[PDB]
């Protein structure tokens, strides 16, 4: 149809575009570069191009697909890795047979030539079907044994023909729904515009923790299945490793790992690592890559595609929410999405808001984060999914006041603010306990009282003594340890113990790669009991200076309590912790005689 | 870079913290010269106590 | 056998020679009646004198092309200027015969030799590597430098820069690393070392004559110019041209590594000068400034320079990359160091305070970082104690700096026993572990032996980071 | 006087080490980084208006 | 606000109109007026923000001849926590007073985390005194404000300079500030402290100081209330 | 030709102005104001007039010149005083008797009336010639004996007519060469676009010291002729000694003093001093003004003149380099030139990028300093020259943090670092040895080992003892002098002797106005030997006080060693220093008993 009229970086103006609609996919150039209309100046329609724009000339035809950016949901969507435009990368490397992505390569998003075993659902011929109803299940892979195929929303009617059990490709007709006289026929895959969230029946309240296997994140600043978590932090501060640990160790029946704007290696090592790593939720050691979809769009990949990547990832996660899987989308840096928005807007030369970012950044981030939340899936049979967006915020210069962080805050219920100063001394996961918060501690009390009743009290005690340590250090770095009382000294020593042995977690060693919730709770009891016994012994008369060397074995036992291998089993580890508690109490009773 | 004060940057804050820097600087100089006076007296006390 | 012949570039393309230069401003020159302009095309401005400046179309609008001239628009006229639209994006003529040739900043040989008898005309800023096709770089490269090997280990394929400030010996450290780099456990493909050595692609950009000839001399002194393809772009060379020098060096590195299978370093010295050139060309177009005047596309552009590095699935090559760069005020939060720390695989920090004490290298091991260390250390590669020794050294160095500050504040007496221990550790650290002769080579194993003999200052009890098994196996005298 | 001289000397040292050298980076931030950046943004907006 | 106006003025009903997250309103206004290519204000916000925020705010207050009234408490997510951001800075102009919910008090666990000194009510002065609430309300409020400010200054000095330099007044003010933030500002989510028992707590708090040191209290109010205990 | 179409302050938009290249000086108005084309659009070029445009009128002819801003190189340039754009500030005062500079005055940059004696070189008629070939020498003045003229670097061909020896003015068509049949005549002078460096055959590595004559500069903090330099140009620091010693005593065969926007009275002081500074060698009576040109600018000179001041200075310096003369600029207050750049950028609307300075400030400073360097002149005969830029920096408020001073400190190898405190104590030359670094110490080993072998280690020892004493003064402040060891007291006494009688140079007396390198080296040997003998005879002998009182005569001798007359002859002075060292050794041997 219309021809090019301007190519100013990732922004292309196309003339003769009289029928174009805002946000409508529009193929560009002779090799069909993908792009979205974003403005109209008459018949001229400013369009982003989601691929490397170098080499477009005035006059290159631009087609109007007449449909917004659609992501092909369905089977075969889970194990693989996608570019930001929902194109598989394994298929690209097998097609072009070259280590680069060709510009304009048109690969069907899902493999159309894999015969998926299909088992028809409860609905039969004549049963009224509504948007979101599950009409069958496909054995996608071992871990996702029942990938419930569901009717796409915005489509209803009465089933006229259904496909019996068997195996089908993604193009074979599965059922035919009659609405009015129109008889639409559906297949395994169904497209969906990413710009609009997948509808849900109702959005419940997130009240089951996203056990992220990290000690400080699990204990002091928990996140909830359906909660929205941001991890602002300077470069080299642990955002990506925290995200990867949360992806490969949390309790979440699916993972969408959207790497919009990171180095390719932190996405190649995910492919290298996940298959050799196993889980236990299904009841058998099965590789975790069976459940995680990588939506990769590295930094040097076309910048306009970062936004498309973040939206494709959130729509994939929301789809797996419609099946009941407690998916947890993991944006690797929402800041690079904001960078893409800034670069596009500045290329349009319009609305420089705070720090050059576009004005609408707050609205887009709010809508994106609100696309999360544990909700009852649409239609029937009834099922409750959850999308919990964890998104590193990567502020420029490490400044918390950087506008993408400030916009991200106020909409994210959890804020694991990382600190560069702690990450410099290799104090993992480098979270800053002073300013981090989690608005989800108030709703988790039900789970805690159901499972670990004295967890919240211990968390409050730990944060209290940590804050006491912070103010005491503020005093000491100006006055010195002389003016400290003895209780102040014990608070400082116990807080140093915590900051070096509980909050810290190597993240890669076999013993602290995944600290399960029961071990974390046990160590909270151990550390707080050590502090309580030491405080009591100091109160009962024994000066802590003498006590330090006499009970040094107990303090070292507490410090080495983090080496208790999590794979040893709950019974073994809890028995070891009860032994440690008893030894603590007896030795502190003996030493105060 | 360096020890921030975690303050909210605005012109009133710049002026306030500039005056605070001036106060702390004059206080450092003043207490340093008080310290030299007291250490002069202290050295006199040490030599008299040795005698 | 002859699969390559399918190139067949014998087709000749006559190129239009426009005279219709309409308007000129800054480094931009604007044509008016170009026929079907191409976006990222290359033009050869022919000034009235006869000088042929090479431009690059940077924006098109109907029949208008906003050509931005590399060598500056001074002397560009409207009447007599002619523009020869080449028709194709900027492509360096490439051959594996570059190794040994000291080029200019824009692909013109200044070694008094001939033009490269190019194997292929690879395109600069080539398409990004398919992240599915990447292989995680986890073969450690023993740089010899003790401050870098045992802590902040570099892996073959890492994008690790060298942060520094003007006056620091970042040039000396980079020269040492390049003369000294080798895999920790070499594959011994050629037992005589014929093909064990790293190629080098030096890309001096915005650097003075002294440093460029210093790198030339230092490559000569080590038999490296038989393997090195400099791309020096001196200070007096045009400022816009410093944009394409990194994209020339990285393109030739991609040819020598992925299309030729040679493990190749890459040095992009004064990357802060590239940042300055990018900022200047941006403010010429009045693009929206980023943090401190740099363009909004600063991150994406710097990434496009960097992300062209790392191993590949089916090919034995690998572009290790060491972009030297100067924080202008030794301020790691500046948009030059901050962004390039966001992209690159962690950075080596060359501190001014350490160098002022006189130690060498001045590598401040505390704020440095390396993200491919976590994989390239352990049992199979290096020794089983590498990771925890590194972590413990980091922790004790940080505690030593804290104790030094505390000693400066509350005097030495108030320091506890472990604080004096940690200050002794820091002194011995900065004096006998970070310090290293400019030519001294410490294999990671003897570097680890020094690290253990320097951590033995502490009693076994307060080495919390060390795993108990490794602590039992190594903390003793053997 | 020994105790008083120790307290005053450590107060002057604490000033010159922590207090002044944290107030100076605070003002350095507040003006040089942030206020200059904000003025730069405002001048960008004004130049867009002029264009 | 127009439903509130109908409710209060045209049906003589009493209405309390909360407007939550008006910082998002300012964001929406910025988006519209930056897609309009307008001349932007302080931080890219529209130049006319003052008027199109006054039109939102100033539709409040009672009216002669109508029993209705529109109280309104627009929550305002001031960004980066600096009052001089143009949204809170242009709201402090229009709205008489503001309740400043303060972060570092929240970090210490106080609820509600209301910070008194930046908080204000530019017409608190007329809804107090005799005949409406307790007689000593106006002076007690001033005294609490003054001693809270003194306590915060004493804390700042204690941080900068050792505790020796603090006079007995400063130490008493530190104790008062601690008890203040811990027992008076602190309040349960359902506590519902009536103003009279709030004032009784305020007096039992101020009785830390000697009668000669509550200088902002009028001596009559002192002699009448201080020693009641 | 073209007519003025618009005027707005200084900018002036011509019309029907086709044929004007960018940056081409165009004479504007009937008064022939000089403006440069800053932007050309279609047929109209935005001229940026230098002088005030108070009188321009639509339709006023603007006449092209076809040359970018070009200095006018040639004979007669040696002695005169120039403004920013090379308008002779003496001829302007002489032909237009008024104190002021009239708008649009156009006196030739070189005196046309003076008749120069010209002796042709070895190039006969028909000899092929190239750019830079010395085709004749002109006796300019008694201190520049042969101002070897040379063909412009961008000209070449066969000599068709060469003028015989005789007296010629600058318009006498000295030489006519032929290239491609197109004859081109050359006069005694040639012009050169100022903003492009004069080319060289090869730019060598500068490794011969620039003997400023000051003891501290040549001894501890050397600068290499061909190398750069930075100076704190703040008032009262003592910049006068640096500038006058560079222009009066250093081995530079020419000096290009360039003052950018310096305060009017500062330039008045400089223009009254320089005529009355005399050179003791190369004759006896020749004033330095016979070999130095001054590019003077009061702060109210047109902003473009101040912005091009250092450029014209460096082009004159490059000209005198191409003749083989080790010319050395002294750029006074480069920060004012940075201010001129800031104004040009802001007025042009170019976006500020660092504290208001333009984006290209760093690039421009780097290039301008890179035009330094000992270089082999173009063409033949192949004499080598060298240009040294001693460029002072005087930031806005003495902040020494604005980007101009940071860039200069980053680029300039040696930073002699004057100090106000050292000047108030009357310790001239007021060099602050703590910060005054010098990265030319290493490349100078090739010179030292040739003919002063012990100099490098000697200055290393002197610097280390000086730094040790600076550190130990803090210990003396902390605790009484007696608490210092004998060796520490030796260090303090010797470094006090250093600061009083080696660094502190009178500069006005006849004995130490010019401290030659050999005398400086011998004094260095004497002082370091004094410290070494004291150190040894105390480490193996009696208390420091006893020796110091016993050998006070030796200390007096080494202190009075500053008084040895350099005019006495190098051999005689060296023999005297050897006598002093021998008497030293025997006296310490005696007092050792
Ligand atoms: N909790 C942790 N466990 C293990 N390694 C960590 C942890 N936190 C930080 N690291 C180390 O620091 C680096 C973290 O990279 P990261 O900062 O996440 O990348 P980005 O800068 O993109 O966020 C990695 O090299 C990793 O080895």
């Amino acid at each position: 149809y219309g021809a090019i009229y301007s190519v100013s970086g990732p922004v292309v103006i196309a003339e003769n575009m009289i029928g174009c609609a805002m946000y409508e996919l529009v193929k560009v150039g002779h090799d069909n570069l993908v792009g979205e209309v974003i403005r109209i100046d008459g018949d001229k329609a400013t369009i982003q191009v989601y691929e490397e724009t170098a080499g477009l000339t005035v006059g290159d035809p631009v087609l109007r697909t007449g449909k917004p950016l659609s992501v092909e949901l369905g089977p075969g969507l889970m194990e693989t890795i996608y570019d930001g435009i929902q194109r598989p990368l394994k298929a690209i490397k097998e097609e072009s047979q070259s280590i680069y992505i060709p510009r304009g390569i048109d690969t069907p998003a899902l493999d159309r030539t894999i015969k998926w075993q299909f088992t028809p659902g409860k609905f039969q011929v004549g049963d009224h079907i509504s948007g979101g109803d599950i009409y069958g299940s496909v054995f996608e892979n071992s871990l996702i044994s029942s990938h419930k195929i569901l009717l796409p929303p915005r489509s209803r009617g009465t089933i006229t023909w259904i496909a019996p059990a068997g195996e089908y490709t993604l193009d074979e007709k599965i059922l035919e729904v009659e609405f009015d006289g129109k008889k639409s026929d559906f297949t395994l895959y169904h497209t969906w515009p990413v710009r609009v969230p997948r509808p849900v029946t109702e959005k419940l309240s997130a009240d089951y923790p996203l056990l992220t296997g990290q000690r400080v994140l699990d204990a002091l600043f928990p996140c909830v299945q359906g909660g929205t978590t941001c991890i602002p932090g300077a470069f080299g501060c642990g955002k990506t490793v925290i995200s990867q640990s949360l992806s490969k160790y949390s309790n979440s029946d699916a993972i969408i790992y959207v790497g919009c704007g990171e180095r390719g290696n932190e996405m190649a090592e995910v492919l290298m690592e996940f298959p050799e790593l196993y889980t236990e939720m299904s009841g058998t050691k099965e590789p975790i890559m069976k459940r995680t979809t990588l939506v990769a769009n590295t930094s040097n990949m076309p910048v306009a595609a970062r936004e498309a990547s973040i939206y494709t990832g959130i729509t994939l996660a929301e789809y797996f929410r419609d099946q009941g899987k407690n998916v947890s989308m993991i944006a690797d840096s929402s800041s690079r999405w904001a960078e893409a928005l800034r670069e596009i807007s500045g290329r349009l030369g319009e609305m420089p808001a705070d720090q050059g970012f576009p004005a609408y950044l707050g609205a887009k981030l709010a809508s994106f984060y609100e696309r999360a939340g544990k909700a009852v899936a649409l239609g029937s049979p009834d099922r409750t999914g959850s999308v919990s967006i964890v998104a590193a915020v990567s502020p420029a210069g490490g400044d918390f006041s950087d506008p993408v962080t400030t916009a991200t805050l106020g909409i994210t219920q959890v804020f694991w603010g990382l600190d560069k100063k702690l990450a410099q001394r290799k104090h993992f996961p480098s979270i800053n306990t002073s300013v981090s918060y989690s608005k989800y501690t108030n709703v988790l009390n039900k789970f805690y009282d159901s499972n670990y009743p004295e967890f919240p009290v211990l968390r409050d005690r730990m944060k209290e003594i940590l804050s006491n340590a912070e103010e005491l250090e503020q005093v000491v770095q100006l006055v010195g340890k002389s003016a400290l009382s003895d209780s102040d000294k014990i608070t400082l020593d116990v807080a140093t113990l915590i900051k070096e042995d509980f909050l810290q977690q190597n993240g890669y060693s076999t013993y602290d790669a995944f600290c399960p919730i029961w071990k974390t709770f046990d160590m909270m009891r151990a550390f707080i009991s050590y502090h309580d016994e030491a405080q009591k012994a100091v109160a009962n008369g024994a000066n802590w200076s003498k006590l330090a060397d006499s009970t040094g074995d107990v303090k070292h036992a507490v410090s080495s309590s983090k080496f208790f291998e999590p794979s040893r089993g709950e019974k073994e580890v809890h028995g070891e912790f009860e032994k440690l508690l008893s030894t603590m109490q007896e030795r502190f009773a003996e030493s105060t005689d | 870079s360096g020890n921030r004060e975690q303050v909210f940057p605005t012109r009133m804050t710049l002026g306030l913290m500039k005056t605070k820097l001036k106060g702390a600087n004059q206080g450092y100089s003043l207490l340093k010269r008080k310290s030299e006076a007291l250490t002069k007296r202290f050295r006199d006390i040490t030599k008299r106590i040795d005698d | 056998i002859n699969k390559k012949a399918v190139e067949q570039g014998f087709n000749v393309k006559p190129r239009l020679n426009y005279n219709t230069v309409s308007g000129v401003n800054g480094p931009l020159v604007i044509l008016e009646k170009v026929k079907f302009p191409r976006y990222n095309e290359i033009v050869n401005l022919t000034l009235p004198d006869g000088t042929v400046r090479q431009g690059q179309v940077l924006e098109i609008r109907g029949d208008r092309a906003i050509v931005q001239v590399f060598e500056g628009t001074s002397g560009i006229d409207v009447k007599k200027t002619t523009v020869e639209f080449t028709g194709e994006s900027l492509r360096i003529p490439v051959s594996e015969d570059m190794l040994g040739r000291i080029f200019d900043g824009s692909g013109r040989p200044i070694d008094n030799g001939p033009k490269v008898f190019a194997e292929d005309y690879l395109d600069i800023n080539g398409s990004p590597i398919n992240p599915y096709a990447r292989i995680y770089p986890e073969e450690m490269i023993s740089t010899g430098v003790s401050a870098i090997d045992t802590m902040n280990s570099i892996a073959r394929g890492q994008k690790i820069p060298i942060f520094s400030a003007s006056g620091l010996p970042h040039n000396e450290i980079a020269a040492q690393i390049c003369r000294q780099a080798g895999l920790v456990r070499p594959t011994k493909d050629v037992h005589d070392g014929h093909e064990e050595n790293f190629s080098i692609v030096f890309a001096a950009m915005g650097v003075n004559l002294e440093t460029a000839r210093f790198f030339k001399q230092d490559f000569e002194e080590n038999g490296s110019l038989e393997r090195t393809s400099l791309f020096l772009n001196l200070a007096n060379d045009p400022t816009i041209e410093r944009i394409i020098t990194p994209r020339l060096a990285l393109t030739t590195a991609e040819y020598l590594a992925y299309q030729t299978e040679r493990h190749v370093l890459t040095i992009l010295t004064d990357m802060s000068s590239y940042a300055d050139a990018l900022r200047e060309v941006s403010a010429a177009r009045e693009e929206v400034p980023g943090r401190r005047g740099y363009p909004g596309y600063m991150y994406t552009d710097l990434s496009t320079i960097y992300e062209r590095a790392g191993r590949v699935e089916g090919r034995n090559g690998s572009i290790t990359q060491i972009p030297i760069l100067t924080m202008p005020n030794d301020d790691i939060t500046h948009p030059i160091p901050d962004l390039t720390g966001y992209i690159t695989e962690g950075q080596i920090f060359v501190d001014r305070q350490l160098h002022n004490k006189g130690i060498y290298p001045p590598i401040n091991v505390l704020p440095s970082l390396s993200r491919l260390m976590k994989s390239a250390i352990g049992e199979g590669m290096t020794r089983k104690d590498h990771g925890d020794v590194s972590n413990q050294l980091y922790a004790k160095y940080a505690i030593g700096k804290d104790a030094a500050a505390m000693k400066a504040v509350v005097g030495e007496e108030a320091l506890s026993i472990e604080d004096k221990l940690s200050l002794e550790f820091l002194e011995k650290f900065e004096k006998t572990f970070i310090t290293q002769g400019a030519y001294e080579d410490r294999t990671v194993f003897e570097s680890l032996d020094q690290a253990w003999s320097l951590l033995r200052i502490y009693p076994k009890e307060m080495l919390n980071r060390i795993s108990p098994k490794i602590l039992d196996e190594f903390y003793d005298r053997a | 006087a020994f105790i008083i001289l120790d307290e005053v000397i450590k107060v002057t040292n604490r000033r010159v080490n922590a207090i002044e050298h944290v107030i100076i980076p605070r003002t350095e931030n507040t003006i040089a980084y942030i206020n200059s950046e904000l003025d730069e943004l405002d001048r960008e907006e004004f130049y867009r208006l002029k264009k």
